[PDB]
RNA sequence: CGCGACCUCAGAUCAGACGUGGCGACCCGCUGAAUUUAAGCAUAUUAGUCAGCGGAGGAGAAGAAACUAACCAGGAUUCCCUCAGUAACGGCGAGUGAACAGGGAAGAGCCCAGCGCCGAAUCCCCGCCCCGCGGCGGGGCGCGGGACAUGUGGCGUACGGAAGACCCGCUCCCCGGCGCCGCUCGUGGGGGGCCCAAGUCCUUCUGAUCGAGGCCCAGCCCGUGGACGGUGUGAGGCCGGUAGCGGCCCCCGGCGCGCCGGGCCCGGGUCUUCCCGGAGUCGGGUUGCUUGGGAAUGCAGCCCAAAGCGGGUGGUAAACUCCAUCUAAGGCUAAAUACCGGCACGAGACCGAUAGUCAACAAGUACCGUAAGGGAAAGUUGAAAAGAACUUUGAAGAGAGAGUUCAAGAGGGCGUGAAACCGUUAAGAGGUAAACGGGUGGGGUCCGCGCAGUCCGCCCGGAGGAUUCAACCCGGCGGCGGGUCCGGCCGUGUCGGCGGCCCGGCGGAUCUUUCCCGCGCGGGGGACCGUCCCCCGACCGGCGACCGGCCGCCGCCGGGCGCAUUUCCA
RNA sequence: ACCCACCCGACCCGUCUUGAAACACGGACCAAGGAGUCUAACACGUGCGCGAGUCGGGGGCUCGCACGAAAGCCGCCGUGGCGCAAUGAAGGUGAAGGCCGGCGCGCUCGCCGGCCGAGGUGGGAUCCCGAGGCCUCUCCAGUCCGCCGAGGGCGCACCACCGGCCCGUCUCGCCCGCCGCGCCGGGGAGGUGGAGCACGAGCGCACGUGUUAGGACCCGAAAGAUGGUGAACUAUGCCUGGGC
RNA sequence: CGAAAGACUAAUCGAACCAUCUAGUAGCUGGUUCCCUCCGAAGUUUCCCUCAGGAUAGCUGGCGCUCUCGCACACGCAGUUU
RNA sequence: CGGCUCGCUGGCGUGAGCCGGGCGUGGAAUGGAGUGCCUAGUGGGCCACUUUUGGUAAGCAGAACUGGCGCUGCGGGAUGA
RNA sequence: GGAGCGUCGGGCCCAUACCCGGCCGUCGCCGGCAGUCGAGAGUGGACGGGAGCGGCGGGGGCGGCGCGCGCGCGCGCCCGCCCCCGGAGCCCCGCGGACGCUACGCCGCGACGAGUAGGAGGGCCGCUGCGGUGAGCCUUGAAGCCUAGGGCGCGGGCCCGGGUGGAGCCGCCGCAGGUGCAGAUCUUGGUGGUAGUAGCAAAUAUUCAAACGAGAACUUUGAAGGCCGAAGUGGAGAAGGGUU
RNA sequence: AAGCAUCGCGAAGGCCCGCGGCGGGUGUUGACGCGAUGUGAUUUCUGCCCAGUGCUCUGAAUGUCAAAGUGAAGAAAUUCA
RNA sequence: GAAUGGAUGAACGAGAUUCCCACUGUCCCUACCUACUAUCCAGCGAAACCACAGCCAAGGGAACGGGCUUGGCGGAAUCAG
RNA sequence: CACGAUCCUUCUGACCUUUUGGGUUUUAAGCAGGAGGUGUCAGAAAAGUUACCACAGGGAUAACUGGCUUGUGGCGGCCAAG
RNA sequence: UGUUCACCCACUAAUAGGGAACGUGAGCUGGGUUUAGACCGUCGUGAGACAGGUUAGUUUUACCCUACUGAUGAUGUGUUGU
């Protein structure tokens, strides 16, 4: 029975919740299972990032997110296209390749070709055998590294134009935001209503001459 | 802390607080929110008034990101930007006006509460309000809007 | 009325293989309540939960969009955080209740049918040889069988693909063996074995010490070892261990090099000509269950039943219309994830024998029940059995002496041994049941005395003895306090140096791409501002932040001072 | 404090109850056990840290963990939560006013320059100013120090009242705007609904109380549901034997 | 199963027994563990398929705060009276 | 007392709201006041004076008023809410 | 001739009420004390000129605001001083300040003190474990147990002596909880009174001698007297038992 | 209980089981039988009531009566017939 | 009150009544006898129940007290009933 | 005094809002006011029986005694017309 | 007649009236009320109902305390007996 002022509250104990409890006793054994299994991986794949393979950059969906830029998934087969690199071979140099990628507006393309570009040049392929043939690197951009590279590889980092001081001309200082705005709505509310009447009005010309 | 709480203190008499008369039985009113319309009526319509009974329009898929608009007072506009902005502005001699990118600092929408210093302002920002429009030109700005 | 093909079917203790049951913590598929809540109850809820059946694996399931979205767009699955107790459902009551985005853990992608090309180019089984053989494989050779055109294999699957012509650049990838080299992170992978520091030192307690005091520096010695256990009490050094990129020996793994046996003539772009998709399925109607999913979220039965610029989705039924977005009706796939069962370990602000598991023990035992099933109680002599020889009374159990033990006031259900209750011994009482509260008395038990308790301490006066000094200087040491802030170190506020500013760094949505480097952006300079540091002078709080001299005072030691002083003692 | 005596007092506790020494129940005696817990959510109070912010999770980087499953650090420091803005069912909208001077006819309406900048009334702890005393061993002069202080001020918090602003809504009205002159968009006056604004108070952690959901202070039904075991007793049928 | 008594169905029958769901629910019985100190009730209200219970007022406590002035220098308030 | 504001009211005036001054104990008795948050128990009552309804009446049933008992011992009423 | 009834005196009796005093607690005091004068407090102190027995010649007020322990004064000699607590000697001392001051301390004045349900505060009350800390305690005797021994505390409780025991245990500051029992027809174990009581009564029956033997109402043997009375208390199986 | 009396059924049937089956019991049966009810040997009787509630017989002559199917209008969901 | 069967009825009944004959301790009215008990003893040896307990009258009292008030009174330990 | 919440329905109302990738149209969903009712009238949707019965409790409550009362019954006065 | 009550016969001196938990079930009895088995009537659609009739239907425990009955004893009187 509820007793003067407080929020008529709804707890979710009614089903046999105590039968499902999940306890975090692990957490710090799992964190450490993690991290060893994390090293052990490194070590693993020796000269080449602990990362993963590099991937692209792309802006999140929604009016919300919209404004900032994650990694993606995996660069485009358009992006390895015109960076010049076959599909099939950027897996094997650690591009991250995901091939259900659109590529609506060239501003993103050209962004991700510069990246692979970027990462080509950075590179360090190391030959097959230790007799070194084609595309193989020196053995100077070798011995000099073999060295793995701690993070996130070319880490995206979402980044801001800076607008310097204009002078604000008579025409920004004209300019009616606000109205513009309710304009703007009005007429994307009206576009469609407006168009039908043109429309009968349109064929009531063409009925005044039949 | 055990030590501190009450039943500590109870031990030895009878009843444990709860009275003699009636007693601790187990759920006298009915369990929780039972009797909202009988029997409860009067703490449900005295300090929840309007729990009872629809209104307005269903909305199915609601999805949130869309009604993002995180607004913004003229109020502290300036507190988006570096101090030396506000300052290389009262001073400098060309009427520069420096610009202040609000969606770059995570608001949406200019709203208009509050007094601006008089000193001109360039307020990029997807919504504005009535009132913030004026306010910013009463200063001596321009509004811009932004996708 | 034969013989022969095939088709569909039988039978074999035919040759060779597999499946069956178990376990069930976690997992997949079905099935599926009712207590309960609603203060009644029927929908709802409890709950797709318990019980029921099925099938697995070390994980399972899921998974490479017929996806999200509606953005400047994201891009398999799983997991966490969030979304969110939100959108929604609901006798709109009780109650119930997701998803996308965003940030992480992880990260991996693929293959058929078809359509086509290729003398079925493919597969299985026989049999003979060479290797290899405790996961039946390689190579060769057989007019040796069979499968297969009612379609096997190579190429190829939507991210496009094939075939062609010329642009380019050049040719290592795999396995069956046989060796051999570096023992390859808890800092030599995994397993096994066997090893590795220092007191039983001196006294002393004790039944026995691992105690207590000491030992060239809290004592000796080691200490990469002072975890833990054991040993007649409490032990870094008695013993096992413990520490250590310590040792040796086995075995096994994993990766490096060599040789052989095979396989394997395996690209890319550019232009042309062709090629392209899973039906009783989608979809609709429906009824029933299910869902937050609401004019149907998902699954079903039944009826209808498709298309190919089609189809599906686009969270309010429908028609018209543009857009967006996937490509369904075939398949495989590690990883982060789960784990009250198993094997093997580690730990604890847990329990300490009516607790903790039913179970510390010959416990799922005894015992009960026809049966399904039910299900206990129960730990402890002592350091050592040294567990009581022998004598004696008794038919014996039982005693009495003796002995062992530090102890039997530890005697085999024996550590400690409470209370209820009983026996006795001592004291006291006694016709209103006892017991109780208050108040005195009497008696007991012990306890404190006193064989005067006249209790001490200051100061003083006296009479007796007693050694040395106070007072006074002198020499030394140490301490305090002080101002002249005297001289110097020290630091607060201010001003001067623009002096650290580049020999002072960070920060900045301040500026400049006159710069440099890397590709309009990133990094670094270079200006600028904010902040933090050197130089000296001046003023002031001269501050417990210190030194040095000087002063004054105090104290200690040592000198002197011999007795109208100086303490002691009675 | 052990026992005994005597005078006075004195019914047995627990409990439900208007009322218990009750002819109301529970209780022979002793030992051990034995009941307001924990989780989650809310609210208020209090303590601490930071403060228009705060935050720590989750994740990650640092170790074989002896102590560590700790401790530390993170452009993750903030994805995100809560907070910093409301109001509307929603499309949406979204908290400023004043003054002065000028220009539009000051039209209690429309447009252009300057100044102040969160309004005002009453009460308000407290500060501030302070006539004037009140003496000093003498007559006056006279700076210093107080003590009080009549009178007058700025007025925190808080309260009451009146103005104002924002959203919803109604009523009445008159003007503005332009790439799209429109069933377009914008304003004004006066009421009235809002969990509003009117120079911020939150965030996290901890303890306490209360209220709930959970076995939920401990013990207690009659029942309900699922899956299994029994006809060795007994009920009835049948088979095969025995007996009078 | 019953020649019918609701008889009998392993000492159990107007629905056997065993295990589970289950610590089923209980507005109703019962119990509910140390001391001192200070304050100290109610059995009345309205609503309730409410009358052996809740809700809501009331009555209680706790935490306070804001002011007041015995610091020769007081305003307001009352189970009165005028 | 003096003056301002009104879109109300109106022959002029009302009435209200504002500013600005000018005046102090305005019956007795007592007492420090105000104010906000959390909040338990309770929601079976009974008894007496007086008033009072039903009833022949009741240690009956039902109201009012105050004070009790309940929650409370103590002196008296032999005994006793 | 009241120890009755009605009217009335003196006198005396005692409640936890009233008064005075003690002691405990609570509440209140703008309470006091981090070291100072001062009891209707109604000032103190420079410092300069001018002077001195002058003073401030104001109410039957009965008086507070002014007066008779000095103002100037005794000493150095009309002139000077009117001096310093490392010393006025002190009832006030402003030069430095408790025996006292765990400021969560210490001290002073008043008032008050029933209490169920219930609430709150304090417990140097009590139990068990953890981080700290006691150069704690302990085989020269820990825990527990028992005690007509000695005490403390209002009380929860506590401390000492003696006995018993034979290996661990406590004080303080923090943290933590499966933390305090007389009751639940509570649970498990134990023990009484009832009580040497009820009871050892269905179915006719025993007696004598001997043997063994520690021991004979009960065994065995012999003798006698009895019963079952072949639908048996006899002689054999079935089922069931499971070594009888 | 014998006796009496009703009622259903000619087997793709009556009655009944069963979760399901080209399942099963009656049934190795066929109306002198199987199944369902009453009354209760014999003797002697067994009156009236078809309004009520049952059960049953008939059925385009016909009120209402669902899904499908048919038509209707509508752009279609659809509505109406 | 008529197969919710009415009326009957020999035989039968551990069925329900009433009367008569016989017979009797059923009674008037109780008595005596037998056996096994109970009793006392040896041996053996339970249980329920139990706030404390256990003499009354009256009073009041939750309106019938063992306990309270006022009176009467009160003498170990036991046996069979 | 003469009357009725939430939910649901229905009608009326505005060149009203939403019907979700956009547009047009039907449809539906909102917003605001009336109506369709809950008479147990602050508003469940609801028949019996149990002597075959059960469980939680109640002296808050009946069926005895006993108390109080004595109407009624029983017994007894007073007055005195008969 | 189960009766209380009632009535009748007979005797008698008279066949008065009551109380003791409407005395008295560990004193009996159990005929009647008042479980379950059954019948009848009336009522009920029915299960069932009936201060309407009928018949069949388990009457436990004393060894405690007291009270009473009887039985040994008890303190006293020095012991004992009369
Ligand atoms: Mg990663
Ligand atoms: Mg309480
Ligand atoms: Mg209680
Ligand atoms: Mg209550
Ligand atoms: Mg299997
Ligand atoms: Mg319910
Ligand atoms: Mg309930
Ligand atoms: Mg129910
Ligand atoms: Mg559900
Ligand atoms: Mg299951
Ligand atoms: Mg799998
Ligand atoms: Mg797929
Ligand atoms: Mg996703
Ligand atoms: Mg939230
Ligand atoms: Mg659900
Ligand atoms: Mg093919
Ligand atoms: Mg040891
Ligand atoms: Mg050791
Ligand atoms: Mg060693
Ligand atoms: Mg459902
Ligand atoms: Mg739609
Ligand atoms: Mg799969
Ligand atoms: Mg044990
Ligand atoms: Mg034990
Ligand atoms: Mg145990
Ligand atoms: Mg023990
Ligand atoms: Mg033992
Ligand atoms: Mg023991
Ligand atoms: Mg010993
Ligand atoms: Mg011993
Ligand atoms: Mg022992
Ligand atoms: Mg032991
Ligand atoms: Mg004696
Ligand atoms: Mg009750
Ligand atoms: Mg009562
Ligand atoms: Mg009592
Ligand atoms: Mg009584
Ligand atoms: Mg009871
Ligand atoms: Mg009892
Ligand atoms: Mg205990
Ligand atoms: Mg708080
Ligand atoms: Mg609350
Ligand atoms: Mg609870
Ligand atoms: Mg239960
Ligand atoms: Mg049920
Ligand atoms: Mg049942
Ligand atoms: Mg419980
Ligand atoms: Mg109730
Ligand atoms: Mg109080
Ligand atoms: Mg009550
Ligand atoms: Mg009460
Ligand atoms: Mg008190
Ligand atoms: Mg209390
Ligand atoms: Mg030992
Ligand atoms: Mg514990
Ligand atoms: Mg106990
Ligand atoms: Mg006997
Ligand atoms: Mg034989
Ligand atoms: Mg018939
Ligand atoms: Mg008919
Ligand atoms: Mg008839
Ligand atoms: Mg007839
Ligand atoms: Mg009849
Ligand atoms: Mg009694
Ligand atoms: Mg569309
Ligand atoms: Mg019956
Ligand atoms: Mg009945
Ligand atoms: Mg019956
Ligand atoms: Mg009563
Ligand atoms: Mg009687
Ligand atoms: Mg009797
Ligand atoms: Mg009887
Ligand atoms: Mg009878
Ligand atoms: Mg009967
Ligand atoms: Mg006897």
């Amino acid at each position: 029975a509820p007793s003067r002022n407080g929020m008529i509250l709804k707890p979710h104990f009614h089903k046999d919740w105590q039968r499902r409890v999940a306890t975090w006793f692990n957490q710090p054994a799992r964190k450490i299972r993690r991290r060893k299994a994390r090293q052990a991986r490194a070590r693993r794949i020796a000269p080449r990032p602990a990362s993963g393979p590099l991937r692209p950059i792309v802006r999140c969906p929604t009016v919300r997110y919209h404004t900032k830029v994650r990694a993606g998934r995996g660069f485009s087969l358009e992006e390895l296209r015109v960076a010049g690199i076959h599909k099939k071979v950027a897996r094997t140099i650690g591009i991250s390749v995901d091939p259900r990628r659109r590529n609506k507006s060239t501003e993103s393309l050209q962004a991700n070709v510069q990246r692979l570009k970027e990462y080509r040049s950075k590179l360090v392929l190391f030959p097959r055998k230790p007799s070194a043939p084609k595309k193989g690197d020196s053995s100077a951009e070798e011995l000099k590294l073999a060295t793995q590279l701690t993070g996130p590889v070319m880490p995206i980092r979402n980044v801001f134009k800076k607008e310097k001081a204009r002078v604000i001309t008579e025409e920004e200082k004209n300019f009616k935001a606000f109205a513009s705005l309710r304009m703007a709505r009005a007429n994307a509310r009206l576009f469609g209503i407006r168009a039908k009447r043109a429309k009968e009005a349109a064929e009531q010309d063409v009925e005044k001459k039949k | 802390p055990s030590r501190l709480r009450k039943t500590r203190k109870l031990r030895g008499h009878v009843s444990h607080g709860h009275g003699r008369i009636g007693k601790h039985r187990k759920h006298p009113g009915g369990r929780g929110n039972a009797g909202g319309m009988h029997h409860h009526r009067i703490n449900f319509d005295k300090y929840h008034p309007g729990y009872f009974g629809k209104v307005g329009m269903r909305h199915y898929h609601l999805k949130r990101n869309q009604s993002f608009c995180p607004t913004v007072n003229l109020d502290k506009l300036w507190t988006l930007v570096s101090e030396q902005t506000r300052v290389n502005a009262a001073k400098n001699k060309t009427g520069a006006a420096p610009i202040i990118d609000v969606v770059r600092s995570g608001y949406y929408k200019v709203l208009g509460k509050g007094k601006l210093p008089k000193q001109p302002v360039i307020v990029k920002a997807k919504f504005f309000s009535r009132r913030a429009e004026e306010k910013i030109k009463g200063v001596g700005g321009a509004c811009v809007l932004v996708a």
